[PDB]
Parts: structure tokens; C-alpha cells; sequence
């Protein structure tokens, strides 16, 4: 189902993140853990999805560190 | 190897994010292939700004129309427009006919209108 | 706490992933550790590498155990020793459906990996 | 082709379930995990990414009273 999908992603999202070394200690960091948390904990697809739109957003903000269209060919 | 893992991590990542198939990660996903990306994280509150990259005419006639600027599924109100200079555009400079002479791309900073 | 909450929905998650993977070998090792038939050290891939795993009773014998051949995650093992509770070898000639109340359970088999 | 990028997704939270239960303060046992998750993430066909999820959540397996099973499944 969706559900389990998108929190499974959502870890995904994090090791992603992580890798591209977000300082653990940062502001940014703490928000992407916090969105993380939430998603796992999420009961319906709506919060889950609208979470994972501001934690996606921070890979989709990070400007070289990932070129997009290489990664969806 | 390390960036070999790292190549198929992320590959697997868009190829489960295209599988789940919500409109707004793709509307986000797909405007970050045309280079519309934002540049800070996406709040879900309107106590936060946020802003994006406009890479072109064509891009923002299709996600702008006045003070609105559509984008992650929601609306946002236009606080500020700037060009690749640095200066400030004023939404009425953006139309049609002025637009090839504006200096693309835009930095749009808007307040979200609604809660998530 | 709050640690333990995610903990919990992640863990929960995992196994909806296995499940939805529906993977012999996968089902087989998860169905065996929810009866109590866990491995004691990482199940190996290559031939003749060790494996311990615990028996809890002897229904779990008898559908795992068919003379010195053990079977287990979609794989073959040649059991090498069996020892009960207490540590002591049980010999295969006692592992029977009348003698087995009579044994220290559970049991725990040592054995080898097959080829192919 | 599906089923390689959902498997993927499990092993990094498998992966991420090993991290959170501390097993990463186990140095030599971490370093397997990692490894197998690895392989995974390289696997060319699912037959070697499923036989290295075998040994991968073998050590959750393994771990006694560190997750109940029959609760989790």
C-alpha cells in the first residue's frame, strides 16, 4: 500500500540526506529528523505526503549536490 | 564504492518517489527538473517564507497569475520578485511583452495562504 | 518516550515491507523466528560456512530436520551437532514424537551449509 | 525491476532499525551490516539482493529480546 511506501521512502530520504552531509548539528538537520519522525508516525497519507513535500524539499534545495534528471532516467 | 552506493541510493529514491504517485511530490520533483527549485525548505505554516527559483517566462506564466504563485500543491502570495541582478521586479514588469527584457531567472519570496 | 514511538512504527513498517516482498527464503526465516527458531549468528551464503540456530520444540524438528540435512532459509545445511538446555549432545536416534518430552528443550543445531 | 527498488528501500531501513537498536556500537558487526547493505544497494538481479537480505535480517533475528516478532509481524 501507500502507506508503508512512503514512510519506507521517507527513511530513504533521511540515509540520502545524511550522506550528503546535512551537519548533524544544524537547524536543518533537526527540521529533517523532526519531518522524519512525523511521516513515521503519520496515520493517514495526507499528513504523511504533505510532510514529506518540506522534507523532500531540502534534497530538491541542496544546488549541486544532486543533478535531478540523472537520478529519475 | 562509496559513490557507487551513493548513485544508487538516490536512483532508487526518485524511482520510489515516482511510484507513489502523489501530485504534489511530483509537482515539486517536476519543477525541480526544470529547473524550478526551491531554495529553502517548503514550510506547511504561513509564519514562514518561502522561496523558489523561476527559471523562465514560460515557467512562470504557468505557476503565477497576479499575487498568487502556485507550487507544492498549495497558494502562495508574492512578497518579493528578483532578477538575476538583484533587482527587484515589480509583478507588472513581468507580462508578455516585458518579459525578455527582465534578466532571467527570478527569485520569487512568497507567504504561504493557506495551512497545509 | 518519543524515541520508542518511532521505534516502534519503523519496526512495524520493516515488516510490512517484508511481507509485501513475499520472498522465499525471507518468509521462511521470519515465519521460523515468530515460532521461536531464531539464528544465533548471521546466516551465511557460501559452502560449508558455520550456522547455529535454536529448535524450540519438536514440531519445529521435524519440519526443519530430515535425517543429517537441515533446511532453512531456501537453503540446505548438513548438521554437524545437536546439543539441549543443559549443553549436553542428544544423539538423532533420540529426537523422536515419544521421546521428545523427554529431552531438554530447546535444542540447538550446529551445522554446515550445502552446495548448490 | 519494481521489486528491486522495493527491496533496496528495505535494507536501508533495516539498516536504519539495526542502527537504532545500537548495534552500530558494535564495530566489527556494524561493518557487516553496512556491507550487506551495500551489496544490496549494488545487487544486479533480485536473487543476489534477497540471499544478502537473508543474512542482513538475519541479525535482527539473531538479537534476542530486541524486538518482539510475532508483535511486529
Amino acid at each position: 500500500s501507500k502507506m508503508s511506501d512512503v514512510k519506507c521512502t521517507s527513511v530513504v530520504l533521511l540515509s540520502v540526506l545524511q550522506q550528503l552531509r546535512v551537519e548533524s548539528s544544524s537547524k536543518l538537520w533537526a527540521q529533517c529528523v523532526q519531518l522524519h519522525n512525523d511521516i513515521l508516525l503519520a496515520k493517514d497519507t495526507t499528513e504523511a505526503f504533505e510532510k514529506m513535500v518540506s522534507l523532500l524539499s531540502v534534497l530538491l534545495s541542496m544546488q549541486g549536490a544532486v543533478d535531478i534528471n540523472k537520478l529519475c532516467e | 564504492k562509496r559513490a557507487k552506493v551513493t548513485s544508487a541510493m538516490q536512483t532508487m529514491l526518485f524511482t520510489m518517489l515516482r511510484k507513489l504517485d502523489n501530485d504534489a511530490l511530483n509537482n515539486i520533483i517536476n519543477n525541480a527538473r526544470d529547473g524550478c527549485v526551491p531554495l529553502n525548505i517548503i514550510p506547511l505554516t504561513t509564519a514562514a517564507k518561502l522561496m523558489v527559483v523561476i527559471p523562465d517566462y514560460n515557467t512562470y506564466k504557468n505557476t503565477c497569475d497576479g499575487t498568487t504563485f502556485t507550487y507544492a500543491s498549495a497558494l502562495w502570495e508574492i512578497q518579493q520578485v528578483v532578477d538575476a541582478d538583484s533587482k527587484i521586479v515589480q509583478l507588472s514588469e513581468i507580462s508578455m511583452d516585458n518579459s525578455p527584457n527582465l534578466a532571467w531567472p527570478l527569485i520569487v519570496t512568497a507567504l504561504r495562504a493557506n495551512s497545509a
